[PDB]
């Protein structure tokens, strides 16, 4: 069943990847807000 | 120097001298002069095309300088300023003052501190503003 064991591993790994992507986007958004505030 | 410049009719230069005088006087814990100078300059600067954008800031300081006197007059002064300069409502300053007033109305020091920390995190605070906020928090 290691054949499907790897499918589950890939699924969970992409879950982790999506989490990281969302966190990176959020940090970006915050940085944008900061710079946009600063220019004024 | 400000009196001389006013006697020379060269505006926008006596203004800066008056702002410096008011800012320094506010440090000495004498608030009436600071309030008067800040409000006078703000009301003068509302009508200027270029300076209009900055006018709001002055009001903020005045209200903060009006905060140490007592809470109630600060609230009523906020109302008076807002009715005269409705755009002032849009600025984060009004929201921050309202939140601080609400927190202090129930002795909720933790909420006041959290709001101050959040605002500083978004934009770094000045030493003058830091000192004024600390002095207010003493109550």
């Amino acid at each position: 069943m290691a054949e499907d064991a790897d499918m589950r591993n890939e699924l969970e790994e992409m879950q982790r990847r999506a989490d990281q992507l969302a966190d990176e986007s959020l940090e970006s958004t915050r940085r944008m807000l900061q710079l946009v505030e600063e220019s004024k | 120097s400000a009196d001389y410049y006013k006697g020379e009719e060269s505006n926008s230069s006596a203004n800066k001298c008056l702002l410096k005088v008011a800012g320094y006087a506010a440090q000495l814990e004498q608030y009436q002069k600071a309030i008067d100078i800040y409000e006078q300059v703000g009301t003068s600067a509302m009508d200027s095309p270029l300076l209009k954008y900055s006018a709001k800031d002055y009001f903020f300081k005045a209200a903060l300088c009006h905060f140490c006197i007592d809470m109630l007059n600060a609230k009523l002064a906020v109302q008076k300023y807002e009715e005269l300069f409705p755009a002032f409502s849009d600025s984060r300053e009004c929201k921050l003052m309202k939140k601080l007033l609400e927190a202090h109305e129930e002795q909720n020091v933790d909420s006041y501190t959290e709001s101050v920390k959040e605002y500083d995190s978004i934009s770094r605070l000045d030493q003058w503003l830091t000192t004024m906020l600390l002095r207010i928090k003493k109550t």
